[PDB]
RNA sequence: AAGGGCACCACCAGGAGUGGAGCCUGCGGCGCGCGCUACACUGACGGAGCCAGCGGAAACUCCGUCGUGACGAGGAAUUCCUAGUAAGCGCAAGUGCGUUGAUUACGUCCCUGCCCUU
């Protein structure tokens, strides 16, 4: 089962990136990731950050997207791109902790080295990359906008209507609340999933479904 | 599609643009009567192809 | 570029200086996107391109594609540039200069 | 969209049971788990985080804001929580954590205003508040993989479907041999508790074209 | 306010990078800049061919052998740039020289600046 990275150009794969993830380390002499729950006092300090600190919501999305059998089946890579602008790309098979405390330290220390390496192998698993994500993705590749206002879809649908060498692209956005533009400049159209909001990861666990019944994975 | 090719007449010489894209009237090759306002590219002398799909559009300053 | 010719003529006859100027031929695009102002959150709008822009742009497509195109591999610039020529000089998606035109003209279609 | 509950009986509704789910409260209290009492200790016992994501992934759930779900938590010392559908969980672990041991204290947790309860340990066994008719199944990798979309259409117009999940890192899947008609699987591949119940939600809310 | 202009410390279209590693070296302080060496098959090794300028050179060519077996090609940022030039290459002299040799621009006032006149 051959690894999915941006290196592949031309295998039909789903692609889910973040956008807008709330990834930023905190000095305190030690490093943390800025979040909602040690840092909401600092934050109102401040006066700003507000829910600009949701790195938790990141983490719900990679295990929800990892874990997933469309994953387990080697047709999902993510990527991630944060508030600040950082772009990260995520080795389909890495073992992401199952814990936020956990968690933040990988992103704390990915974010300084700017990739995390397997101790025995030389492939990363985790890669910061360069800017725009459109350079990476395959080269026919459907873009879209995962939002509330668009018009509401049945991915399994959505999905049987690509070229049969036609991936497909989602932008989430990894966050609480915002205008669903965080990707207007890429993305082909916008679509929602539900008559009712939800939550980053379960837009990614509707999605994944989806495109699991499509794509025949059990 | 159906494909029309054009030919300039006339560069505008006083425009106003944003760079790069400039603004041409064509003759329109398949009769001689009809002329276009249209917008190119690339940099673009007289008398050549132009590869046309959408065939009115009628542009203005961009 | 004489090895790559060769190559061309032992995988279809023809003058493979035919095949060369056809991938030409259609690789240049039709309609490109400017980065128009659009207010803040930019819209790209629907410009024509020159035929010297177009010729200039397949050229860097096709070489950039067998150069990159083939990288850790077990090919020779001269194959990989045959099989970027050839495959553009019929069109039938595979080829990577002819995919990406596609796509940039998909994108044009939707600027209008 | 009225809201289900123990006492309704009739309604036709999915239910997940959150079992082997570890709330065990540490004396200092707060909830036990891995983390902070890695040291202190198996750790297995104590996962804690897979519940408070499985609640995440359940309440935010279309079939939720459909009102046809119910969730219930039975952890590894047989203690039992009815959740109230309309509960909005806190989002953070810590949060979370705060909350959840005060519920085991108090054995309920009230809307500030309103006489429901957001949360309730109830008397066991979970059997006494489920629905009459009510097909009893837990999920097992294990066992016979099935479509869920499938399944459910197979159900009585009348019959509701309760699935037993576990909210464990590893282990038997006897937890609900007792009550149970039927074990299965839902995919070639071993899932996470959370992921397993996307699965049933997404084929159900397929099935019951929500939405 | 108006009309002209000029400019990659502007824009329109690219190249080469810098900002990643260790080390060398200067500067600060008690982080910053110039560099060197690096992470193969458009290669390496062996024959062989064999060509400069300033004061039988190397890259390179051909014929063979080998056969994919800290740093895994660099974050946010950001510099300079229009032909024998850029880059590559080595050579003499204490900075110069030649060899191989390009992609892109030669456009505009949309933007940021400045200048002119009103």
């Amino acid at each position: 089962p051959p690894v999915l990275t941006s290196k592949d150009k031309i295998t039909k794969r789903m692609i889910v990136v973040l956008a807008m993830a709330s990834l930023e380390t905190h000095k305190i002499d030690k490093y943390v990731l800025l979040n909602c729950d040690d840092h909401q006092g600092l934050l109102k300090k401040m006066g700003r950050d507000i829910s600009e600190a949701r790195p938790d919501i990141t983490h719900q999305c990679l295990l929800t997207l990892l874990d997933s059998p469309i994953n387990k089946a080697g047709k999902l890579q993510v990527y991630i791109q944060t508030s600040r602008g950082i772009l990260i790309e995520v080795n389909p098979t890495v073992r992401i902790p199952r814990t936020f405390k956990r968690f933040s330290g990988l992103m704390v220390q990915l974010l300084h080295k700017l990739s995390i390496r397997s101790v025995n192998s030389e492939e990363k698993l985790l890669k910061v990359i360069k800017n725009p994500i459109t350079d990476h993705l395959p080269t026919k590749c459907r873009k879209v906008t995962l939002s509330f206002d668009a018009p509401v879809i049945r991915v399994q649908d959505y999905i049987e209507k690509l070229d049969d060498d036609e991936s497909i692209c989602v932008f989430v956005g990894a966050m609480a609340r915002g205008k669903d533009n965080f990707a207007d400049e890429y993305v082909d159209e916008k679509v929602g999933l539900s008559n009712y909001p939800l939550s980053a990861s379960v837009a990614c666990s509707k999605f994944c479904h989806g495109a699991e019944d499509a794509w025949n994975i059990l | 599609t159906p494909v029309t090719l054009a030919k300039v007449i006339k560069v505008l010489a006083r425009t106003g643009s944003r760079g790069g894209v400039t603004q041409v009237r064509v003759e329109f090759l398949e009769d001689t009567s009809r002329t276009i306002v249209r917008n190119v590219k690339g940099p673009v002398r007289e008398n050549d192809i132009l590869v046309l799909m959408e065939s009115e559009r009628e542009a203005r300053r961009l | 570029i004489k090895h790559t010719l060769d190559i061309i003529n032992v995988l279809t006859d023809q003058n493979p200086i035919q095949v060369v100027v056809d991938a030409i031929t259609n690789t240049g695009p039709r309609e490109d996107t400017t980065r128009v102002g659009g207010g803040g959150a930019a819209r790209r709008q629907a410009v024509d391109v020159s035929p010297l822009r177009r010729v200039n742009q397949a050229i860097a497509l096709l070489t950039i594609g067998a150069r990159e195109a083939a990288f850790r591999n077990i090919k020779t610039i001269a194959e990989t540039l045959a099989e970027e020529l050839i495959n553009a000089a019929k069109g039938s998606s595979t080829s990577y200069a002819i995919k990406k035109k596609d796509e940039l003209e998909r994108v044009a279609k939707s600027n209008r």
